[PDB]
């Protein structure tokens, strides 16, 4: 496929493909997408359990076909390969029947371990600093 | 002669210096800004330990003149420490060998 | 170029060779009790089982009385376990273990009293906060704090009535458990003492064989050991007695010692709540805070019911203990709650009106909706046995929680492509040099750079594929493996060593600032520190005080990382 190109894996190209597949899921899963998270954590709305908020591979294929962002046709196996590539990096969750969900993507983009972007290093020449590789 | 073993992904400039960084450096994000709750945790922490050291549970210690100054006569005692045997304890939770140190 | 004299002083190389298990506890006892106590505990850690004479002949303190006093101090501090094993053909001498969970009391002390303060339903009264803080501080600093001592201590009766009032509540939460012989003896030795009586209770010439007598002995041992651990793990017999024309009272004779099991259950619930806050928006995350708050009180054992540390797990048919743990998890009816049960404990602040949207006032139907989304969520927070009532499982949530927290610590340490390769090697089992390219599709350069940077830890395993009979990894391509066990092992060691580094730093700062600290911690000086102090000295005191505050903040922020790897 187009991923193979000149013996190189198209750093600026595959990165751009990986950042469009989860974006639709972020605006298709929530009742308001990401603007539901713009009013604050204490004002967002969540869908009922019975509703089918999950996304199927057919709708994602229709997106990736109508958008014309890659200029290349995609096999269903190719879209499955893309979403297997991006299932990592904390992008999309695995649930049965090839469906996806995001939980803290907006918090990531904008001790409470699972988000450290609100906690900055010591940023000083002081002492008592901790390093994860000091023991090895 | 061991000088020609070089992978194509490895150049010549990098090798030779070695010597490593003196301490490995990865700034851990557990040193974030302090809040009032964190300052309170620090304060209660320093109260603790200090409480057990000002108490009778030190057991850590390993002007000593044989002649007493008259200033030392009718002078205040430092502190009448509560001995380890002085504080009551429960015999059912201490071994028999530890009973002798205690005041029965 | 750095000098060898320059390193090993500001580099802390010589502290890298101490085992973190010994270094951490040695440093803790050094900070809290004293250097003789710390030396004794270090000898106990290095030599797991030894008697008093072993201490005399190993520690430079060649004195029976001094060792006796230090050992009794450590035993009072719940930092030492003891046993009396009898040699029939002569004289018996008692041996000495070291208490592992006991030292967490002094270590977790700050988090302990903080959860005590913030956990009470009625905390808005300042005087009550101070009373509960002082009482729990006295209990953790003294060990077995006792009513016959404290009531005699307090000089006015009306403030003595409140002390007994708080005791019954504090025991019902489990924060004050009755100490006994079960809290000073090793688990394997208890299991053996309950395994050798039953091997001795069988009369001879029974038609059953060795296998059947072994099975009956082991099941009887399991049942009576379970009874003996269940009786004192949760009880109210000390609180049962009620005198005439008086309120409910505890036994004043018994010694009340602070527990750790329910507090650490609360700490696990708190970390799961923070996980939910990081995972789900605050509208329906707010309801999850009190959702686990009604099960944490009677929550099951976190890692091992102490039936897995006292004996070999199993050789053949080894799934039985996981099966029985999940059997208890599903058989407990108290833990399971319905929506009607939860509505009686929901705070008035939370509305639960806009928390749902069916299509693209404390109502049990809407609480049921959050409970259903929780049960059907990707992480198994709840499992449904019957419609409307579910429960929190631990036979399938602990592995995913450990994998998530470990893998995200790798996320916080290493970079994005390293996170990607970690995720790939986790989800795709037994990756290879071509499978990484087939399942990654990013730049191999950064892929193998971060891979090599990650080989250092116990994260991934390296395999060898011998193309011939003899094994050379330079002749043939080799593939990878996961072995998540070693990865979980590393997160223990590294975190405890970093902790011990924190305590070493603070205690060394104390050792170089002891005169100023002693001048500070004087009764008349306390509260008056800007008048009777020279300028440079007082400014230095502020700098060192804030430095200690920073080290304590770092300690507390690290204190949310090792317990989650301290599970099973």
């Amino acid at each position: 496929g187009p991923w193979f190109t000149d013996g190189e894996l198209d750093i600026e190209f595959i990165n751009s493909l990986l950042t469009i597949v989860w974006r639709f899921i972020s605006e298709n899963t929530f009742p308001n997408g990401f603007k539901n998270f713009e009013n604050g954590p204490k004002k967002n709305v969540f869908y009922a359990p019975n509703v089918k908020n999950y996304s199927t591979t057919q709708e994602i294929l229709e997106f990736i076909t109508a958008a014309q962002v890659a200029n290349v046709e995609l096999t269903p196996s190719n879209i499955r390969s893309l979403c297997e590539v991006l299932v990592y990096d904390d992008k999309l969750e695995k649930v049965t029947h090839d469906c996806y969900r995001v939980t803290l993507e907006s918090i990531l983009q904008m001790f409470s371990i699972f988000n450290y972007f609100k906690m900055f290093p010591a940023s000083k020449h002081d002492k008592e600093v901790v390093y994860f590789d000091e023991w090895t | 002669n061991y000088m020609s073993n070089l992978p194509f992904g490895l150049g010549y400039g990098d090798v030779g210096k070695n010597h490593i960084t003196e301490f490995p450096s990865i700034p851990l994000p557990i040193n974030g800004p302090i809040t009032n709750k964190e300052r309170s945790l620090a304060v209660k922490y320093i109260n603790f330990g200090k409480t057990v050291k000002d108490g009778p549970f030190y057991t850590g210690s390993m002007t000593n003149d044989g002649i007493e100054r008259y200033s030392d006569k009718y002078l205040k005692k430092r502190k009448i420490g509560i001995s380890i045997d002085d504080h009551p304890y429960n015999l059912n939770l201490f071994p028999n060998e530890l009973y002798n140190v205690m005041g029965i | 170029l750095v000098t060898p004299e320059d390193v090993m002083t500001i580099s802390s190389l010589e502290q890298r060779t101490l085992n973190p298990d010994l270094f951490l506890y040695k440093e803790l006892v050094k900070a809290h009790l004293g250097e003789r106590a710390a030396s004794v505990i270090g000898m106990l850690v290095a030599l797991g089982r030894l008697s008093v004479r072993e201490l005399v002949e190993k520690i430079d303190g060649m004195d029976v009385d001094s060792v006796k006093t230090t050992l009794v101090s450590l035993t009072q501090l719940r930092c030492v376990k003891y046993l009396q094993e009898t040699a029939i053909s002569g004289k018996k001498t008692t041996y000495y273990y070291y208490n592992e969970e006991g030292i967490h009391i002094l270590l977790y002390s700050g988090l302990i009293i903080d959860e005590i303060i913030t956990q009470m339903r009625v905390n808005d009264e300042e005087e009550h906060k101070q009373l509960v803080a002082e009482i729990v501080q006295n209990v953790i600093s003294l060990g077995s704090l006792t009513v016959e001592d404290y009531l005699s201590s307090v000089t006015s009766d009306s403030m003595k009535y409140t002390i007994s009032s708080l005791f019954v509540q504090l025991c019902e939460m489990g924060y004050l458990i009755q100490i006994s012989k079960l809290h000073y003896t090793p688990i394997e030795d208890l299991w053996q003492f309950l395994y050798e009586k039953h091997y001795k209770n069988i009369p001879r010439n029974s038609p059953l064989s060795d296998l059947k007598k072994r099975s009956q002995a082991k099941m009887n041992a399991k049942t009576d050991f379970a009874k003996i651990i269940n009786k004192p793990n949760e009880l109210s017999q000390i609180l049962t007695v009620d005198p005439k024309t008086s309120l409910r009272i505890v036994k004043p004779t018994v010694s009340l010692t602070i527990n750790l099991d329910r507090f650490m259950k609360g700490r696990r619930s708190k970390q799961l709540i923070n996980l939910a806050k990081t995972r789900v928006g605050s509208v329906t995350a707010q309801v999850y805070k009190i959702a686990l708050r009604l099960t944490e009180q009677k929550s099951p054992k976190i890692r091992d019911p102490l039936t897995q540390t006292g004996l070999l797990q199993d050789l053949e048919e080894a799934k039985s203990f996981q099966d029985e743990a999940e059997l208890v998890e599903e058989k407990t009816p108290g833990l399971t709650f319905n929506a009607i049960d939860l509505a009686r404990h929901l705070p008035a602040e939370l509305d639960l009106r806009g928390s749902l949207l069916s299509r693209k006032p404390h109502s049990a139907s809407l609480i049921n909706s959050h409970l259903k989304i929780l049960a059907s969520s990707n992480f198994p927070f709840l499992n449904e046995t019957k419609p409307g009532v579910y429960y929190v499982p631990y036979s399938k949530l602990m592995p995913v929680l450990k994998s998530s927290v470990y893998e995200y610590v790798i996320a916080s340490t290493l970079g994005p492509s390293a996170m990607r390769l970690s995720r790939c090697i986790r989800d795709n089992k037994l990756v290879s040099e071509k499978i990484i390219n087939s399942t990654a599709l990013m730049k191999e350069k950064d892929i193998r750079s971060t891979l090599a940077s990650l080989i250092r830890y116990n994260s991934v395993e390296i395999q060898e594929v011998p193309r011939t009979a003899d094994r050379s990894a330079s002749r043939a391509v080799f593939l990878f493996r996961c072995k998540e066990t070693h990865s979980y092992n590393f997160m223990r060691q590294n975190l405890e060593w970093n902790m011990a580094n924190l305590l070493f730093k603070k205690e060394k700062l104390k050792q170089e600032n002891s005169t100023l600290l002693k001048k500070a911690n004087r009764d008349d000086v306390k509260g008056r520190e800007n008048e009777l102090l020279l300028p440079s000295e007082l400014n230095q005191l502020k700098m060192v005080n804030e430095r200690e505050l920073n080290v304590f903040a770092r300690l507390s922020r690290l204190l949310s990382l090792w317990e989650v790897f301290q599970m099973a």
